[PDB]
């Protein structure tokens, strides 16, 4: 038996060997049952949503917009102040995204059906970081270590800001 | 644990799971927000 | 290797859980229609037809007994835990006859709070029906620590049980032989359970039940009470209550049994306290029945050479008229679990009836006669649950008929010679329904006639014709004369019922002379008709079980079948199935004219206030001597006049049976539909909408079949029963807490 | 009586011979099936209606038909 | 035959020599109906629960973190840090481990190889060898079955007598 | 206003109804004592019913002679929110149910043995379509264009 290396006491999860981000992590064994293409899909969306709403925490609580509405340090609370006009603007936008960055194809059994799909490969890359192949591992694994890190700090600052109110600092 | 969990896919099973959760965050939502004769927006 | 079991049988798997219909030949291939779903329930704990031993059924039935009573003590665990958190018994303690019982509290969900009643006690909840609180405070229970400590125990239990089944189906389980050991069974059931029973009940009761009762009818509160355990330890606790204690069990082993009347009396009547037997009484009833049980555990013979062989016992009673006599009644009985299920299931829904009524007849419990609500629902569950018994005990008599009868085996014995002349038992019981429905129930509607033609001098009323219960009212002459007569060392009747004074508790009624006039005669005939009918059914489906002068060959087609085909001018329900249907609708209609009587008759006759002067006034008036005698007195003084409380409960706390009212005449009515309709119908109907699924590519690869013709009778039955069963109850249990 | 018809359909399985409670049904020599025989009807005078012949018939729409026609003492199934 | 502890009973038939602290006891034979390594993990997880919380018990009552909710005795600090929300943290990493070891307890009893109770849980070496690491076991196991007696004891008599430390 | 209706904010009944249902409550909560659970229970009651009443009031809701909330369900979006908007949330709840059903149905149907993964839900399978049904609408009208919607006449029909 091989044993995974990050829980040494549980046997090597399958599924996961050709990824940029194996360290055999999956007790649960979520990547037998699901589609292991999927999973990292979503990990990489989850986790590049997760870094630009933590960045957005940030920058809100710092320089706002002008106006009666962008007046709130606290995310959460501008959540609500801003009204839905522009976050369900927002909402279209982003559902625009989604389709024209998959295109057409956006469900769990629709995309990867013909393959051909790198997981969270969507060629974006317009100035040209990850032209050489010899940092782009490198630049990977530590884009996934930064969202799984921006998950859990996204989660920890909207949390803080429901216990207190105040903002994050 | 491999026909456990096969037991657990049959079908009284996972219905009795199913409607179990559909009627917890029904009854959840109308705890949180009770008396919603309208749309609330 | 032991002679008795087998190690380790079956093997504590999960691979079977996965396999749905493993048990059954048929179903073990998997499901290819709908109809597959439904025969995998109907045919779970059919154990003949999974297994060809005899030995696997009987381990398979140890298991389930095993489960039920896990399921069971797990029930009784749940009762004391709402009890102990979710109850008012504290309160209710210290004022039992202003407090009502209430042990379940609502959630505040989508209004639903309004059903946490005013039940007193600086409490909120629903009232509690099932008389836990009297049972409870019998026993001596004065805190809710207790309570929580008997859910623990019971929880205990219940995984020993569950344990117990496990062990017992896949670790050691019983051979044949021991299961066959009914010799040694019903010395042990006879004498350890029954009598050992008794007599640990009794040495509760004499311990703990009779000083704490007795403190607690003294007025002292419950928190000044010793706890239970110091009664023990310190002989004097309970030697000032009762001062018989004080010379130990020496007057028991010296024969000086006179010395114990102290706590062991012979009384009578009800605690004027409490409204209760005396407890007293009740711990000498325990006493003697322990000591009559455990006698008659040594009757049969099991391992020396002593006792009685049931086969021996058997075989010696024949006759002139009986041919044979019981010979191969002890093969029946040992070699078929149906046999013995009809046996016991009818034998038990009888005790349920005979519990029900001795129960409000003599109160057992303190403050349980003035709580209205707990008796009307107690007689009520306890004689559903019997006729519910009853009809299964013929049930498994005409599976057993069908299944486990050999006609070699039963050459000219009883079973055969009442087989030999079934026609003239079911002619002349056909006839004996048919008297019995004509004069009970066209005296009824001959009383409603004449009332409607204005000839109020021509009904069988009391003030009109008159039919006199003289039987029953010598009866009742009898018993009000026994103590001092033909029980002289009886103080008071057995029952107030059968005459004497009114006994009252806090100016409420407990028992009194049930007096008996035409409007009893009426509907006891009413009930004779109606139990006489059920049992022509059930008798009629049991003998025609196996063959008949239409189909000769009836056992051929099994016990369940819908039918032989529409020849012979249509076969229909001519199983023993369709016998216990049919039974099961005629068993409803006789339990519910039962419970009916007793409703009324108690509200109108014996329930309600007596005045400080002595004045009785009664929950309805006296209605029922002049108004139960017609079907309109019955449909307008009763169901239109206490149904009232039902219609009028929304917005209250009891428009919960309001809704369960709405709700049961809705299943009622949703019966009728399998009941009336075919299977034929919804089959094509079921096409047409199959046809649409496959329109739109969503037919099922499991082909939607109808329900079959027995299930859609059973589905009917069921519903039925559960339709008038709940309207019944939600009407009484509303009006009797309302009033 | 009832009516009780064959159709070229029957495979000559004998199941509605050994399936009729009143000898109604019997296999006589035939030429279209591989079993070389077909069910016959020579005695519908004792057909009951029972209809157990036609629920062991295996082909599609059966090859055994009755038709519920005129009642008689032995069609009705009458012992008195 | 005539296992090692109870000298007159016969071995347990379930434990020969091959486990650390094996002196065949087992009279009631837990051993012959459930398997080993499940018990084994259960009386390990035991011990180590049991001398954590001895430990916290007897520190507990003599030391206390900043604050006045931690200004209680250990007997009545259960339902103080339950309603302060402090053992809902303790429950919700301890869930998690428990269902990672429902995992592994489960890869354990189908085949696996992982001994029961060995996490690898090894940041210091503490065990070189094969020696070492069984006497340390037998070591783990003794304390573990003593801290589990020992907060019987102590959680048995402070509820009779609210007594501090000395808990006589 | 719509149908003789009036604004249950100006609706004097309604009033009434609030004032004896408080008051009624409030004649329960006097025969408590103290902080009592139970009187913190109808204390939340009369709170949750004036909440109530005070949001349908502030509602654009019609109320009729009974002082009751009546729905305007013509069509029109003034009350776009008692109807229609309910009505599109469960439209698409119901279509996504549909959906997900007919797709495992269709799935599983292409297997060795459709029966058994009927009885016995293939979880993996299940969870994959289920999550995928929040684009029933799209793939509906991307199906139906295709022809693979509706079958044809490979349906069975009776004999006549
Ligand atoms: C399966 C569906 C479901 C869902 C989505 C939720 C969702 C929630 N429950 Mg919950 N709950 C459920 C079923 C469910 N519950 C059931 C079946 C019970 C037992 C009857 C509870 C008992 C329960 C309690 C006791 C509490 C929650 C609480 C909560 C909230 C925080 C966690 C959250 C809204 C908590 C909350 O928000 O209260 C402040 C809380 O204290 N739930
Ligand atoms: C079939 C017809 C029907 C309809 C249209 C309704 C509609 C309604 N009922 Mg109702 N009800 C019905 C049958 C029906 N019921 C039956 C048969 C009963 C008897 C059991 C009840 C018993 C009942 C009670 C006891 C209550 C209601 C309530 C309500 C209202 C609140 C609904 C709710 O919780 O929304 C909120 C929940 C959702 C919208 C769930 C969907 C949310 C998902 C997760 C969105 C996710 C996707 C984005 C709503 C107007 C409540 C109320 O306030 O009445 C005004 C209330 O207290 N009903
Ligand atoms: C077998 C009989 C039985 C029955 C009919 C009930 C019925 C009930 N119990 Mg209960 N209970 C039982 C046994 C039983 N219990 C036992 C044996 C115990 C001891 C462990 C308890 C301990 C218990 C507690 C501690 C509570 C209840 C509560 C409840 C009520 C709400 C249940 C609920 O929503 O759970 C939903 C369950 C699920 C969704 C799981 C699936 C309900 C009336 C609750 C109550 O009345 O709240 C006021 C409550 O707080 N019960
Ligand atoms: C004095 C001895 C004794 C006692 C007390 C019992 C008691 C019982 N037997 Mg039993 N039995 C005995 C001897 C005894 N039996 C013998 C010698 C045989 C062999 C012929 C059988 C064969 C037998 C069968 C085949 C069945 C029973 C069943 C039952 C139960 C009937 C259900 C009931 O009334 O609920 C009352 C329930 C209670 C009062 C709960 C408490 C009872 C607990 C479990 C004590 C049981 C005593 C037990 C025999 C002690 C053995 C312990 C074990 C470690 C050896 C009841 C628990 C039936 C049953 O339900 O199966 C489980 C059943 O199907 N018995
Ligand atoms: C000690 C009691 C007892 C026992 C051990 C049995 C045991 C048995 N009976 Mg039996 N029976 C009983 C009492 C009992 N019965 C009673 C009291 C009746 C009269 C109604 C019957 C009537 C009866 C018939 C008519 C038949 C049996 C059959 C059987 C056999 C198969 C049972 C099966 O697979 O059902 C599995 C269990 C089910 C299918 C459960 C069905 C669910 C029920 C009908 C509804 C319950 C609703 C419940 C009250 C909750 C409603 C509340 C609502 C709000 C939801 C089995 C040997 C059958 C057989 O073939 O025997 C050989 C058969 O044809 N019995
Ligand atoms: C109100 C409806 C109703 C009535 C009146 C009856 C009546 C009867 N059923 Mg029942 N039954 C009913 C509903 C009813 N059933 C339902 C819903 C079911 C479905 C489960 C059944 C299922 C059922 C079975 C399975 C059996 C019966 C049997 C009987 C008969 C018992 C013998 C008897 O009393 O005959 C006496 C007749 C009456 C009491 C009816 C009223 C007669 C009046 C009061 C006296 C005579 C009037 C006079 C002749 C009128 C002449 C004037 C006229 C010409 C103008 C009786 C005919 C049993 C049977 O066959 O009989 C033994 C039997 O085995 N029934
Ligand atoms: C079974 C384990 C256990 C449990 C359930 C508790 C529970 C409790 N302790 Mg406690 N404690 C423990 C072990 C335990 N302790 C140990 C081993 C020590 C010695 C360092 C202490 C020292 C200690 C002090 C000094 C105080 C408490 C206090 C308390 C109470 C509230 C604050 C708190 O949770 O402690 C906070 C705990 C600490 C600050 C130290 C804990 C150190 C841990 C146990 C050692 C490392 C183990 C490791 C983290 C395990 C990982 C778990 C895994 C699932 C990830 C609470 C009842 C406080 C109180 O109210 O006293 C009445 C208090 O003042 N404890
Ligand atoms: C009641 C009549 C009675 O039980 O007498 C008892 C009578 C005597 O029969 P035997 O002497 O043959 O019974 C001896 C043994 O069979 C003991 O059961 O039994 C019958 O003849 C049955 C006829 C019932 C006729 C119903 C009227
Ligand atoms: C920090 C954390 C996890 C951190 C892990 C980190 C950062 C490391 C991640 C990585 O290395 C891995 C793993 C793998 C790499 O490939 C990726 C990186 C990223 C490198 C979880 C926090 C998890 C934090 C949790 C669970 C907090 C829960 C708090 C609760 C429940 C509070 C409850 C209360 O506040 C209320 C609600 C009301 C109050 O009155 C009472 C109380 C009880 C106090
Ligand atoms: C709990 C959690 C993470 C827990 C992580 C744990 C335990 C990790 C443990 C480990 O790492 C360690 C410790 C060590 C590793 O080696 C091993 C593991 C085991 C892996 C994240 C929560 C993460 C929680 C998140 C991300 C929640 C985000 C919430 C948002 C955005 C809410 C928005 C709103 O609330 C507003 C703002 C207004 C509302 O009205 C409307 C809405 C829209 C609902
Ligand atoms: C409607 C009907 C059917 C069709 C009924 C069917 C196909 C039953 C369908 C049951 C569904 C598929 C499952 C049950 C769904 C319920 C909502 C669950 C019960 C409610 C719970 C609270 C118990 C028959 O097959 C039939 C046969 C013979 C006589 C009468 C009838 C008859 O009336
Ligand atoms: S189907 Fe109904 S009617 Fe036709 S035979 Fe069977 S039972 Fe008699």
């Amino acid at each position: 038996k091989v044993f995974s290396k990050s829980v040494p006491f549980l046997l090597k999860p399958a599924g996961l060997d050709g990824m940029v981000g194996d360290v055999g992590f999956d007790p649960l064994g979520f990547a037998t049952f699901i589609d292991i293409r999927w999973l990292r899909e979503a990990e990489l969306k989850n986790g590049r949503v997760a870094m630009l709403a933590f960045l957005g925490f940030i920058v809100q609580e710092f320089i706002r917009l002008p106006g009666d509405l962008y007046s709130e340090p606290n995310g959460v609370k501008a959540f609500f102040q801003v009204g839905p006009q522009p976050l369900l603007q927002i909402f279209l936008f982003c559902g625009f995204l989604e389709f024209n960055m998959h295109k057409g194809k956006l469900t769990q059994v629709d995309m990867f059906e013909d393959g051909k799909r790198e997981p969270g490969n969507f060629g974006f890359d317009p100035l040209g970081f990850g032209k050489d192949p010899a940092k782009r591992e490198r630049y990977a694994l530590a884009e996934l270590k930064n969202g799984r890190l921006a998950m859990i700090a996204i989660g920890g600052l909207v949390h803080h800001a429901l216990v207190t109110g105040h903002a994050t600092f | 644990m491999k026909d456990f969990l096969k037991y657990l896919s049959t079908a009284p099973v996972l219905l009795t799971a199913w409607l179990t959760f559909t009627a917890g965050f029904v009854i959840e939502i109308n705890r949180f927000y009770p008396d919603a004769l309208t749309f609330p927006f | 290797k032991s002679t008795i079991v087998d190690f380790n049988p079956v093997e504590t798997s999960f691979e079977k859980w996965a396999k749905p219909g493993q048990f059954s030949r048929t179903l073990a291939k998997g499901p290819k229609t709908t109809t597959w779903i439904w025969n995998l329930h109907a045919d779970a704990h059919d154990f003949d037809i999974q297994t060809n031993s005899l030995q696997e059924v009987s381990r398979k039935i140890f298991s389930a007994h095993f489960g039920q009573l896990a399921v069971i003590f797990l029930w009784l665990s749940g009762m004391h835990f709402h009890g102990a958190y979710f109850s008012n018994y504290s309160a209710w303690l210290t004022n039992p006859t202003s407090t009502k019982p209430s042990a379940q509290i609502v959630w505040p969900i989508v209004g639903q709070e309004v059903l946490n009643a005013d039940v007193g006690g600086n409490f909120q909840g629903i009232q509690i029906t099932s008389g836990f609180f009297q049972l409870w405070r019998a026993e001596g229970i004065t805190s809710e620590v207790e309570l929580y400590w008997t859910a623990v125990g019971g929880l205990v239990a219940s995984f020993l049980m569950l344990f117990a089944g496990w062990f017992h189906y896949h670790k050691a389980a019983p051979k044949l032989e021991w299961f066959q050991n009914v010799e040694s069974m019903l010395n042990h059931h006879l004498a350890g359970l029954l009598g050992l029973g008794s007599l640990s009940w009794a040495g509760h009761q004499i311990h703990i039940a009779l000083p704490i009762n007795k403190l607690l009818d003294l007025g002292v509160s419950p928190e000044e009470i010793p706890l239970p355990y110091e009664f023990i330890l310190n002989r004097d606790l309970i030697a000032q209550l009762y001062p018989s204690f004080n010379k130990g069990l020496t007057p028991f082993f010296t024969l000086n049994w006179g010395e114990y009347s102290d706590f062991l009396t012979f009384k009578g009547g009800l605690n004027p306290v409490t409204g209760g037997l005396w407890l007293t009484d009740t711990a000498h009833h325990h006493l003697a029945i322990a000591v009559l049980f455990i006698v008659a555990g040594h009757m049969y013979k099991t391992n020396w050479f002593l006792g009685h062989s049931i086969k021996t016992i058997l075989e010696a009673h024949k006759g002139p008229f009986t041919g044979e006599g019981h010979k191969g009644l002890y093969e029946v009985l040992t070699t078929s679990w149906h046999a013995q299920l009809a046996i016991n299931l009818a034998l038990f829904g009888s005790l349920s009836i005979i519990v029900a009524h001795h129960m409000y007849a003599m109160p057992p419990y303190p403050y349980i006669a003035i709580d209205y609500p707990t008796q009307l629902s107690l007689f009520t569950h306890h004689v559903w649950i019997g006729g519910f018994c009853i009809v299964g005990g013929a049930a498994h008599g005409a599976i057993f008929f069908v299944r486990d009868y050999n006609a070699a085996n039963n050459y000219n014995n009883l079973i055969d010679r009442v087989i030999r002349h079934r026609d003239a038992i079911i002619s002349h019981l056909n006839w004996v329904c048919i008297f019995l429905g004509c004069h009970s129930f066209g005296l009824y509607v001959h009383n409603d006639t004449m009332r409607a033609l204005g000839r109020s001098q021509d009904l069988f009323s009391d003030n009109a014709i008159a039919l006199k219960p003289i039987f029953a009212q010598f009866i009742q002459n009898l018993h009000t004369l026994a103590p001092g007569s033909t029980a002289p060392n009886a103080l008071t009747t057995v029952s107030y019922a059968f005459g004497g004074d009114v006994i009252s508790v806090g100016s409420k009624i407990a028992m009194m002379p049930i007096s008996l006039g035409t409007a009893d005669f009426l509907v006891h005939h009413i009930h004779a008709f109606t139990i006489h009918v059920t049992v022509l059914i059930l008798l009629k489906g049991v003998l025609y079980s196996r063959n008949s002068r239409l189909i000769p060959d009836k056992a051929n087609l099994g016990f369940r079948f819908p039918c032989d085909g529409p020849g012979r001018g249509g076969t229909c329900q001519v199983s023993a199935w369709d016998h216990v249907f049919l039974g099961l609708f005629w068993m409803y209609n006789s339990i519910s004219i039962v419970i009916f009587h007793f409703s009324w008759k108690m509200q109108s006759d014996v329930w309600g206030t007596v005045s400080p002067t002595g004045a009785v006034s009664h929950i309805t008036g006296g209605n029922f001597a002049q108004s139960s005698i017609t079907i309109n007195g019955w449909l307008r003084d009763f169901l239109w006049s206490q149904a009232a409380q039902v219609v009028q409960s929304y917005g209250s706390s009891l428009s919960a049976y309001g809704l369960i009212f709405l709700g049961a005449h809705f299943i009622w009515a949703f019966s009728l539909m399998f009941l009336f309709s075919g299977r034929g119908y919804w089959q094509e109907l079921i096409e047409s909408i199959v046809w649409a699924h496959n329109k739109l590519k969503v037919a099922p690869s499991i082909q939607p079949r109808a329900l079959s013709i027995t299930q859609g009778r059973a589905v009917g039955v069921a519903h039925y029963l559960l339709g008038g069963i709940g309207t019944t109850w939600a009407f009484f249990l509303a009006r009797i807490i309302s009033v | 009586s009832h009516t009780v018809k064959i159709y070229d359909t029957c495979i000559g399985c004998t199941q509605c011979v050994r399936a009729c409670p009143t000898d109604v049904l019997e296999m006589v020599p035939w030429d279209g099936c591989k079993a070389g025989q077909i069910a016959s009807a020579p005695r519908t005078e004792d057909c009951v209606g029972c209809k157990r012949c036609e629920t062991a018939c295996p082909t599609d729409f059966l090859s055994v038909r009755v038709y519920l026609g005129g009642e008689t003492t032995r069609s009705l199934g009458l012992a008195y | 035959e005539k296992s090692k502890a109870v000298p007159f009973l016969p071995r347990p038939a379930a434990l020969d020599g091959s486990v650390v602290g094996d002196v065949g006891f087992d009279p009631v034979g837990f051993t012959s109906w459930l398997p080993l390594s499940y018990l084994q993990e259960a009386e390990i997880k035991h011990c180590r629960i049991a001398m954590l919380a001895t430990l916290g018990w007897i520190v507990a009552d003599f030391v206390h973190l900043p604050g006045a909710v931690h200004e209680v005795s250990s007997l009545a600090a259960h339902d103080v840090a339950v309603k302060s929300g402090a053992l809902a943290q303790i429950l919700i990493w301890t869930s998690i481990a428990e269902a990672i070891s429902v995992i592994a307890i489960s890869q354990m009893l189908e085949g696996s190889g992982r001994q029961p109770g060995d996490f690898k849980f090894d940041p210091l070496n503490f065990a070189k060898d094969e020696k070492s690491l069984k006497k340390m076991q037998l070591s783990e196991l003794k304390n573990g079955r003593l801290a589990m007696l020992a907060f019987s004891g102590i959680v048995t008599q402070a509820a009779l007598t609210g007594h501090a430390f000395p808990y006589m | 206003d719509i149908g003789g209706l009036n604004p249950c904010k100006d609706s004097e009944v309604f009033q009434k109804r609030l004032a004896k249902t408080v008051k009624k409550l409030e004649n329960r909560l006097k025969k408590y004592e103290e902080g009592t659970p139970p009187q913190i229970a109808i204390q939340q009651q009369i709170t949750q019913t004036k909440q109530r009443f005070t949001r349908y009031a502030d509602s654009n809701l019609l109320c009729g002679n009974d002082g009751l909330p009546h729905l305007i369900t013509d069509g029109r979006w003034s009350h776009g929110s008692e109807f229609l908007l309910p009505s599109i949330l469960f439209l698409y709840i119901s279509g996504w149910i549909g959906w997900v059903g007919r797709k495992y149905i269709r799935t599983v149907g292409q297997t060795s043995n459709p029966t058994e993964k009927e009885i016995i839900i293939d979880v993996p399978l299940a969870i994959s379509i289920m999550t995928s049904g929040f684009l029933w609408p799209f793939a509906a009208w991307q199906e139906f264009l295709s022809g693979d919607l509706i079958a044809s006449d490979e349906t069975i029909t009776t004999s006549p």
